[PDB]
């Protein structure tokens, strides 16, 4: 996906 | 070429387990002369079981794996390997982005059991 | 030859799963550093997972798998594959009997994760 | 998947050698570190050791097995195969047609030597 | 465990590749049915090719590969590798001495030939 998100996952 | 796909023999009890290892729930479907035989479902990136369960190769004996995330079938890489002319695995391995690390969903099958 | 031992890359999480196929406990020791690092112990005819863990390779890299059954030591198989040139599979077959069957315990160690 | 990519321990003597299976004239050209390093070519359905070859993995590691019948580049499975934790195989099928038995060209690249 | 012993499909040609890598002068017998089909001799430190042949597995499908040195049995290390469910390999090793090699003679054996 695109890694960590900065605390919000995969969506 | 095809990937996923392993001729077992017939009518013989297998094992088939699945790891997770992305961030990307996974959802592994084996089949079995075709038709879905077991569905498994998780998410981990710290290889996790999601599922794990005993099936039958039926008259054919094909099994086949597929890998999917959200509806984006998975890259899968395989072979088998037999071990003192008796213990067998057939391994995937799937990928479901860029990274190339084809551990997203990690499916083992060994056989004969008991 | 020696059987069960595996040279991991340093320092590297790796999953370790085992299986058990028959009418006796099968104790399977996981040794990291030549300690041992997991242990998992159970009976079954119907490849139960008798347990998974994550563990570190080390700074050694040095893996050893050791199966025994009321502290027989079994006959140990094993071999590493790799797919795509980046998905390890080390693997361990296991003989406390007669049959040849070599799936008394079936341990199966995998790696990279994430 | 990509296939046919290896990555040897560096600066390692290797043994690579190509068997042909097919109507077709093979071509198996090796490169090392992305340079060409050995050509085999020849034409048999009867497994003709078509070339045989020792190489260095150089300061890379990094050995790519290719084939092409008549300048059309087949498709490739492959695998790394390690036994006793010593002993490794690099193993290559190609197909240059329909019927999928992938054995057209063969390579199979073994090491250490001596 | 026993090695280098592999049940391949029956009546079907395969081909049995030798290479040498010691000081010792190397002798590979292939058994089909238990009989010997094939023997090889050689010595090489470079890997050469001592021997290869295209043999039928018969009735039974079971093939064995032994390998001595000055009248001495070399220790084995064997597996079989299923590529794309149609490309075999059957891998054997051999340590003659102390140094655990195991690549003192080298036997690939591939299946399905034409
Ligand atoms: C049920 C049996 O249990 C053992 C021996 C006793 O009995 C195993 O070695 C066999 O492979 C089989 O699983
Ligand atoms: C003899 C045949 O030659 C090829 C096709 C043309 O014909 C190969 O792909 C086949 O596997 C087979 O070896
Ligand atoms: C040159 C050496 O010859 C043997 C023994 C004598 O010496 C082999 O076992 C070694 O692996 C090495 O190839
Ligand atoms: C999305 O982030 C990519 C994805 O999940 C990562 C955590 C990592 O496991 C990667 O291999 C996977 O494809
Ligand atoms: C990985 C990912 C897929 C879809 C949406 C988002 C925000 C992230
Ligand atoms: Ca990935
Ligand atoms: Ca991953
Ligand atoms: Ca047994
Ligand atoms: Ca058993
Ligand atoms: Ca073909
Ligand atoms: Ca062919
Ligand atoms: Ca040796
Ligand atoms: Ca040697």
């Amino acid at each position: 996906x695109w890694x960590k998100x900065k605390x919000k996952x995969w969506x | 070429a095809t990937q996923g796909v392993f001729t077992l023999p017939a009518n013989t009890r297998f094992g088939v387990t699945a790891f997770a290892n992305s961030s990307g729930t996974q959802t592994v479907n084996v089949l079995v002369n075709n038709e879905t035989a077991a569905t498994f479902s998780g998410q981990s990136t710290n290889n996790a079981v999601i599922g794990t369960q005993v099936l039958n190769s039926g008259s054919s004996g094909k099994v086949q794996v597929q890998v999917s995330v959200n509806g984006r079938p998975s890259d899968l890489v395989s072979a088998q390997v037999i071990l003192t002319n008796e213990l067998n695995f057939a391994l995937v391995g799937s990928e479901d982005g860029t990274d190339n690390d084809y551990n997203d969903a990690v499916v083992v099958i060994n056989w004969p059991l008991g």
